[PDB]
């Protein structure tokens, strides 16, 4: 039972830089028993390197593996935005074992989000519920603050947030904050607004609407 | 009555790859199993259907000594009723096996700096081997619908894999020399007796 | 084209059984090492089982005695019977050719199918339009109150891909999922280009096309 | 019958590269690995590296790493060796050698060898030899010719237009530090026939169409 | 990098003799030791592999033994076609195959002292700007022979090369030339030029010399 641990947990590097992913073991595993897999979001894993150093079919030249014994290294020279993925090392003793995986994030310049607010639809209002959506589009870094104000009163405890994975082309994030109210509570207020504070903004951005207008 | 040639098998300079395992027929001689119990540092010495203390008394018509090299983690497959790449595709013991399995670590003989290419095992095979079958076919293995015709490629795999034994590998990946003794017991007169 | 097509995932109650299928084209399942690999949500990859061409089967100790791998030679299909399912078994299950050993790695893989072990009831989603307001405009769809995962959302039947962001689902306090799919388009094409989001909730056989037009 | 036929002798200048081929026959080319072993003049054998015919996997010797490249043309059952940035110490005979094959183990031994390809690295160009007399000392005495500063090999030396071969020793040519070949031929003759019999060495260097006849007589 | 050494470095023998050649590795190579034969101008030929097993087509008089660091090649009865150089080779390291230096076996005969001659550089060569002094060792045996140049009782080093003929077919002797290369300026600054030969057939070293000019 050879146990293998990957380091670091997450890796953040700019495009064009050299990425060093380590996979270390509690036993001298021969190089021929080591393999690397790349899993991009939503997709199945892809065989990246096998035999510790043999590049798989169709894999770009920038991916190169090396190492032996108790330390194996995955090198991604000239890092690219499309290299955003989780990388697993894998070996075989008496059965296939996978490492914990290393997430490779991609740094980029600070990008302020584009903020959009959406009132609930009449179709949803006929159902008795009202959802208000605030959209933060294509920003970086991921840290963002979204505050809901209803008739100028800060609302908390009735909204949820969802953030996309880092875009494989521009390495930005997008975020949605959904205020959930009942039709009764929605028709009782006029001014709805979400206030977005972000590093790329010198001052917070507020997007608002008046119910009915 | 001269001694059975057990030294020729246990002390072979080179062993056979498991897929092309060697078999030595042993007859019309007198064997000594007691010395083999304390012959070296035999890591494995499991007898099936017979007792090792009783081996130094019983006679047999034919005795076969099969020898080969495998991985340390694979030694557990040289036993009755086992499955795995070794038992399925390289060397298979029957369920009613009568004999002993002897194995010892040979990392100082069968490994090479940079990896030893000399030891192989069958990785691909359509079906399992029958007990004591020996398949030395090197046909390109067809893994898809289209036949290969000796051309390696996608779905067309060379059927044998090298172990690449290195002296620095862990115990589970080190080479182990294995000697399997079978004791045929026919209605014919016995020719191999212990002492 | 070599491909492994998976089917049979979806919702199942605790203690129930479920069989996955991996239909293969481009390789003979009976002549290969064929393995199952699962991935619990947010966690890593775990090997589950393998079937040899000669018929030998092996299982990781966490499923050994509850799962049964199998195949049908004529149908060129790999199977995985999963019994006595529990919370530990909720994962995206992948089939792959190979066993992860030298000269025998996991390649190629299937797209993966999701198994959700839950006592909750299946429910199809309501789809509502996120209408643009009055440079670059933003519109979208709200796919609310469904179970289980997943829901797929495309725009104009896959014609519109650039600028499309579909957010991961969030579990609402009611135990039902909800997400939004948004897309940024030029403001000038609002009155001339029809924008339609195609929501597919396979677990409830709910196919809904929604036209997102200005208010 | 296994056969390995290598390309012909090569003469390269310092810094250039040379590509030596090795045509195989009489066996299944893919099942075996091809090693390259070189041998500097009057030295031991030296393993440069090897190439596996099936996959193209290569291992090089660390001192030639990045400077040598081995390729396999499976379509013509031919192996190639490419050595770049040639220096004077790369002058050697270069052998290809197949091993026992994948079944007996790559690189375990070399059971068949090519005939050898001589690669000469020198800054010199084609130059005719200068022939100097080795004056016989003032009852057997020895005289000879010094065949100095020619390139490339070979020169042929005869005495008295072939009428004198008994007691003749023509030595192997050395490669001097200048990149030019040197050599001398001697013959022992009766000490009594010095001022009577004529002794002339005939040096012929075909690579330059040079033909020198030099009379050797005692110095006064 | 494992280093392979052989002893003796050279060997004299007769037809019918029992020949023994030793090979040593700087560290244990187990049984991964091969033996090769090579005749002048031809390629090596495999004789023994796996330390002791015989190649197909090799006569039975060849045998090998050894394991670990010390190995032995034995020819039970030498034949005329066995006079050649014999190399050992380790295959324990597939990253660095190494060969032994090679042991040459030549035809044994009785001792024969060399006839030593010295030749001053011709006046024709001096006009070009280089001086070559040639010392000739003719028809001697065995091959071992030391040639030392002394220019005004000063030993020379790095400015002499020596060529040797192949062992003669008739009398089994060797002939050697030692060429001392000097610059024209260096040659004219000294007077006494001498070449001193030390050989087994000489009970004391023979010195042939000349004075530049006389
Ligand atoms: C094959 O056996 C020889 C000799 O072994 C002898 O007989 C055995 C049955 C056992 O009783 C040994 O103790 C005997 O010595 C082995 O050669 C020996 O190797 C060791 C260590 O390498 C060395 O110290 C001894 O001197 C060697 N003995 C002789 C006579 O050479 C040899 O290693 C065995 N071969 C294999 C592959 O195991
Ligand atoms: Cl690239
Ligand atoms: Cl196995
Ligand atoms: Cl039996
Ligand atoms: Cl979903």
């Amino acid at each position: 039972d050879v146990v293998m641990t990957q380091s670091p947990g997450t890796l953040s590097l700019s495009p064009g830089e050299r990425a060093t992913l380590s996979c270390r073991a509690s036993q001298s595993v021969p190089s021929s028993y080591l393999a690397w897999y790349q899993q991009k979001p939503g997709q199945a894993p892809r065989l990246l390197i096998y035999g510790a150093s043999t590049r798989a079919t169709g894999i770009p030249d920038r991916f190169s593996g090396s190492g032996s014994g108790t330390d194996f290294t995955l090198t991604i020279s000239r890092l690219e935005p499309e290299d955003f993925a989780v990388y697993y090392c894998q070996h075989y003793d008496t059965s296939p074992r996978f490492g914990g995986g290393t997430k490779v994030d991609i740094k980029r310049t600070v990008a302020a989000p584009s903020v959009f607010i959406f009132p609930p639809s009449d179709e949803q209002l006929k159902s008795g519920t009202a959802s208000v959506v605030c959209l933060l589009n294509n920003f970086y870094p991921r840290e963002a603050k979204v505050q809901w104000k209803v008739d100028n009163a800060l609302q908390s405890g009735n909204s949820q947030e969802s953030v996309t994975e880092q875009d494989s082309k521009d390495s930005t994030y997008s975020l949605s904050s959904t205020l959930t109210l009942s039709k009764a509570d929605y028709e009782k207020h006029k001014v709805y607004a979400c206030e977005v504070t972000h590093q790329g903004l010198s001052s917070p951005v507020t997007k608002s609407f008046n119910r009915g207008e | 009555t001269n001694l059975c040639p057990f030294g020729e098998v246990f002390n072979a300079t080179r062993f056979a790859s498991v897929y092309a395992w060697n078999r030595k027929r042993i007859s019309n001689c007198v064997a000594d199993y007691s010395v083999l119990y304390n012959s070296a540092s035999f890591s494995t010495f499991k007898c099936y259907g017979v007792s090792p203390t009783k081996l130094n008394d019983l006679c047999f018509t034919n005795v076969y000594a099969d020898s080969f090299v495998i991985r340390g983690d694979e030694v557990r497959q040289i036993a009755p009723g086992q499955t795995g790449k070794i038992a399925d595709y390289n060397y298979k013991l029957p369920d009613d096996f009568t004999g002993c399995v002897i194995a010892w670590n040979s990392n100082n003989l069968d490994s090479k700096v940079g990896g030893n290419y000399n030891y192989l095992y069958r990785l691909f095979r359509k079906s399992n081997l029958k007990p004591f079958e020996r398949d030395i076919s090197t046909e390109i293995y067809q893994a898809g619908s289209t036949p290969c015709n000796g051309v390696e490629g996608f779905n067309c795999y060379f059927p044998l894999q090298s172990y690449g034994f290195q002296p620095t590998n862990g115990v589970g990946y080190q080479p182990y020399r294995v000697v399997v003794l079978s004791f045929e017991l026919l209605h014919a007169p016995a020719t191999v007796c212990g002492k | 084209e070599v491909q492994l097509v998976e089917s049979g995932g979806g919702l199942i109650q605790p203690g129930g059984s479920l069989r996955l299928s991996c239909a293969a084209s481009g390789l003979t399942v009976s002549s290969n090492y064929m393995s199952w690999v699962r991935q619990a949500p947010g966690k890593g990859l775990e090997w589950v089982s393998v079937i040899y061409s000669g018929g030998s089967t092996f299982y990781a100790d966490s499923v050994k005695g509850r799962f049964t791998i199998s195949r049908d030679n004529s149908k060129n299909t790999l199977y995985l019977q999963m019994n006595s399912l529990g919370a530990e078994d909720t994962a995206v299950y992948y089939c792959a050719r190979g066993e992860g050993s030298p000269g025998n790695w996991f390649d190629p893989w299937g797209q993966g199918t999701l198994v959700t072990v839950s006592s909750a009831s299946t429910k199809g989603p309501s789809v509502f339009p996120l209408a643009p307001s009055s440079g670059t405009a933003a519109l979208g769809c709200l796919v609310k109150d469904y179970f289980p995962e997943p829901v797929t959302v495309s725009w104009n039947s896959g014609a519109l891909t650039s600028g499309v962001h579909t957010f991961p689902a969030v579990l609402q306090s009611s135990g039902l999922y909800s997400l939004s799919s948004v897309v940024t388009v030029p403001s000038s094409s609002l009155g001339t280009q029809t924008y339609i989001c195609n929501v597919n909730h396979k677990p409830s056989n709910t196919k809904v096309d929604k036209k997102v037009e200005p208010k």
